[PDB]
RNA sequence: CCCGGCGAGGGGAGUGAAAAAGAACCUGAAACCGUGUACGUACAAGCAGUGGGAGCACGCUUAGGCGUGUGACUGCGUACC
RNA sequence: UGUAACGGGGCUAAACCAUGCACCGAAGCUGCGGCAGCGACGCUUAUGCGUUGUUGGGUAGGGGAGCGUUCUGUAAGCCUGCGAAGGUGUGCUGUGAGGCAUGCUGGAGGUAUCAGAAGUGCGAAUGCUGACAUAAGUAACGAUAAAGCGGGUGAAAAGCCC
């Protein structure tokens, strides 16, 4: 239930080597605005697939 | 160049923004703000607001044309912890650190 | 080309024209010393020692240095018996070059 | 030290060291195990003794001539300028003045001088005449010497 | 007259740190494992200066025992033949010789076989 | 750093008799 | 002067075929092991494999004394509450006799890194023919 | 003056002998936590060192080594009180 | 629990008996270099020895000789803003505790030699105080009465206002 000896900062490094993040590295540009946007989703603007979708 | 920018006294724990420095360490200036821009952790928007002030130091005290500056050096140092105390069951009492940091962020032209 | 020869205790192989360190002599820095105990000289003709020492080979060598060695530290330990213990050393050398070698 | 002799806690069930008091000397703030007390580090010394190492100390300067002999040593006038212009052509800057009467004219005149003291036969120390280089004693200091020496 | 041991103390870790540099994890950093730790090596210093001449004492034997057999003689016999013939050569010649002059190892067999027989 | 100033009142579960 | 030192990049080794008919199992392994540990050269250092490669063939015709080709047992372990298998020497020469020889070098070698690397040299074969023609496989008679 | 939320924090400018003396302020050690560089490490079993030791990276005179760092492989070796 | 009653491989001699000659094998002995104690003698006579013999594993414990730290005198002397103490590296040096010189930070104190006095040396006492690790970015976020949407404000709204 609980440790018997401290794990050292090595194994604690090597735990941790899987918790790193992963950069979405996919962004799109909107065919008529030319807006980044994450794909499959609406712009910041509110544009999608070229038409605007929100008009807000 | 150096032209450093820094936030000190972050109340994020260091541990947890270094997750998002590593994400952009090396990469050009335009890259590194998008994928900040997309991703979702707090740490996200404390290191962009540093990214943002660190192009606007190299822009206005330094050389212009940000468009070619790279973020050569990205680190987190753990800050002062504040403690506080949690009651528990039985009486006892624990001690809470609420952790703080340092951003560093380093952009160079060259 | 090479020559073998027994200076202190502990043989020696040189070859013509190389600095060889050995234990401290009682020689001056700057005089010759000499090494009649030859063990066996090398060439392109072999010739070996039917009596120890051969018969009438020398070695020429000239003292350089009386320097003393990198300092190695002693240390005792009894485990649980409260007893340690420390010490050093620093072993004197002598660094010779060898001049010539007879036949 | 300020405190009360209460034990900080239970002698069993904590799971910490067994604790007296808050004042033990391996606790913080009270403590020192040996405190010091005020106490008188003289020493005695035989009369004898004492008299055998003047008489001793006495011999050794005269045979490094540190000691000078001269006649009556006096000043006209309390002025430490005058004072110093005697000791001047003497050739003497660190000078034990030893004489038979003291006078306020020669105790005043020197009491400015940090390297010139002005003293009688009958106080002398060891240590004053081991420390000055040089001694100066009048004729009557010098006698009075022999007679309190024996 | 208080005396405050900060300053040697500091000097006398800072000593066993220096001594205890390049181990693993805390017998490089911490006093109370790296002091162990130097100790421990001054122990294993202290014997290797004695396993350290038996060891090259075991490398020249089996060298000369394998240049011995590739002339055709057992490392014991070849020993034997160069006692009986007053040849004084110690292991560490024998062995270098072997690896670098095989002429020369060559005359050394010659001359022990001829004594043994 | 602050001794707890209470100490909880434990049980002996198993006599081990 | 420091005594010379085998450097692995420039080590020479060779290529030796032996025939494993008739041959006693342990005084043809006590061979093999002294060879592949490079004992018999005058360059023979223990941290660095100076050993030679040895192919061994027909090691399916290798011969033991006594009733050992019925008494000699092979045990080994599968790691499980009772995987304890033990085969003959018949069985396991039907089954792949080369098995056999290399195990009787394994026990002839050290234990360690160097050990397994020089343990790879070897290469038995139950046949009488192989495919490492091109190493210029000297024969070796032993 | 500039980034920022008429923030926090920071980069310039200026004051000063000094701002890694900026009020979280003299000096600023250790544990602990990080970024960079060199070397080693994903078929190898254990007080993690010690003896031997290739290779690699840096410098030095010489052109062979010497030093510094790392350290494959290998013998021996079950902490302290 | 797994071969598990040669340490293993393996061995029909690599087993056992008898004889013999070799070799390996320790910090034992010898060789070479160095240090220290003790007893003698030739001679120095408060000390080296042209020397001689021998000794030098060690707990409880006894005896001898030293290092370093703070303070007092020596010392209103000496070093020091062309840089003290402290900190941090490097290179020499002594059988040891240590010492010396110096790079960078530091910014104004330090102290020879010889004597004197000790709050004079820390790794342990479930030691005391402060700081910081570990488990770990894990458990948990405190009644299973429940939330959804639109608008507003705002840098930002599931929690604020309507």
């Amino acid at each position: 239930a609980v440790q018997q000896n401290k794990p050292t900062r090595s194994k604690r490094g090597m735990r941790r080597s899987h918790d790193a993040l992963t950069a979405v590295t996919s962004l799109s540009v909107d065919k008529t605005s030319g807006e980044k946007h994450l794909r499959h989703h609406i712009t910041a603007d509110g544009y999608y697939r070229g038409r605007k979708v929100i008009a807000k | 160049m150096e032209t450093i920018a820094k936030h000190r006294h972050a109340r994020s724990s260091a541990q947890k923004v270094r997750l998002v420095a590593d994400l952009i360490r090396g990469k050009k200036v335009s890259q590194a703000l998008d994928i900040l821009t997309y991703t979702n952790k707090k740490a996200a928007v404390l290191v962009k607001k540093v990214l943002e002030s660190a192009i606007a130091n190299a822009e206005h005290n330094d050389g212009a044309d940000i468009d070619d500056l790279k973020v050569t050096k990205i680190f987190v140092d753990e800050g002062p912890s504040m403690k506080r105390i949690m009651p528990r069951a039985k009486g006892r009492a624990d001690r809470i650190l609420k952790r703080t940091s340092h951003i560093t962020v380093v952009v160079s032209d060259r | 080309m090479y020559a073998v020869f027994q200076s202190g205790g502990k043989q020696h192989r040189v070859s013509e024209g190389q600095t060889v360190r050995l234990e401290k002599l009682d020689i001056a820095t700057g005089e010759t010393v000499e090494f009649a105990e030859v063990l066996m000289i090398a060439n392109g003709e072999e010739v070996k020692i039917g009596v120890p020492f051969v018969d009438g080979g020398v070695i020429k060598a000239e003292v350089v240095a009386h320097g003393r060695g990198e300092k190695v530290k002693i240390v005792k330990f009894r485990r649980r018996k409260h007893y340690r213990k420390q010490q050093g050393h620093r072993q004197w050398f002598t660094d010779v070059k060898i001049t010539g070698i007879s036949a | 030290v300020t405190g009360s002799g209460k034990k900080p806690w239970r002698q069993k069930g904590t799971g910490r060291a067994r604790s007296g008091s808050i004042k033990s000397p391996i606790w913080r703030s009270g403590g020192v195990t040996f405190a010091a007390r005020p106490q008188d580090h003289s020493q005695k010394v035989n009369k004898k003794m004492y008299r055998g190492a003047l008489k001793s100390i006495l011999s050794e300067l005269v045979r490094q001539d540190r000691l000078i002999v001269v006649e009556k040593f006096s000043v006209e006038a309390p002025k430490t300028k005058l004072l110093a212009q005697k000791l001047k052509d003497m050739a003497l800057e660190d000078v034990l003045i030893i004489t038979g009467e003291l006078d306020e004219n020669l105790f005043l005149a020197a009491r400015n001088l940090h390297k010139v003291d002005v003293r009688d036969a009958t106080g002398i120390d060891p240590v004053s005449l081991i420390a000055f280089d040089k001694v100066v004693m009048t004729a009557d200091a010098v006698k009075q010497v022999e007679e309190m020496l024996a | 007259a208080r005396v405050k041991r900060g300053v040697i103390a500091r000097a006398r870790h800072k000593k066993i740190l220096k001594q205890a540099k390049g181990y693993y994890g805390a017998r490089s950093r911490v006093y109370r494992v790296a002091f162990q730790a130097v100790i421990k090596a001054g122990q294993y210093a202290y014997r290797d200066r004695r396993q350290r001449k038996r060891q090259f004492r075991q490398l020249w034997i089996a060298r000369i025992n394998a240049a011995a057999r590739q002339n055709g003689i057992s490392y014991s016999k070849f020993i034997n033949g160069l006692k009986k013939a007053s040849v004084e050569i110690d292991r560490k010649i024998l062995a270098d010789i072997a690896v670098f002059d095989k002429v020369a190892f060559t005359a050394l067999v010659e001359k022990a076989k001829a004594a043994l027989a | 750093n602050n001794r707890p100033v209470y100490i909880p009142r434990p049980r002996p579960p198993h006599p081990r008799l | 002067m420091k005594t010379f030192t085998a450097k692995p990049e420039t080590v020479k080794r060779d290529w030796y075929v032996v025939d494993a008919t008739g041959k006693t199992l342990g005084r043809l392994a006590t061979e093999l092991a002294r060879r592949l540990r490079g004992k018999h050269k005058a360059e023979y250092t223990p941290h660095v494999d100076t050993g030679d490669y040895i192919i061994v063939l027909n090691a399916d015709k290798v011969a033991v004394t006594g009733n050992k080709r019925t008494d000699k047992v092979y045990y080994h372990h599968t790691g499980h509450i009772g995987g304890i298998k033990q085969a003959t020497f018949e069985e396991m020469i039907a089954r792949r006799p080369e098995r056999v020889i290399e195990i009787a070098v394994k026990g002839m070698l050290p234990k360690g890194p160097l050990g397994r690397a020089m343990f790879r040299k070897l290469k038995v074969y139950a046949g009488n023919e192989h495919n490492h023609a091109a190493q210029q496989p000297q024969v070796l008679d032993i």
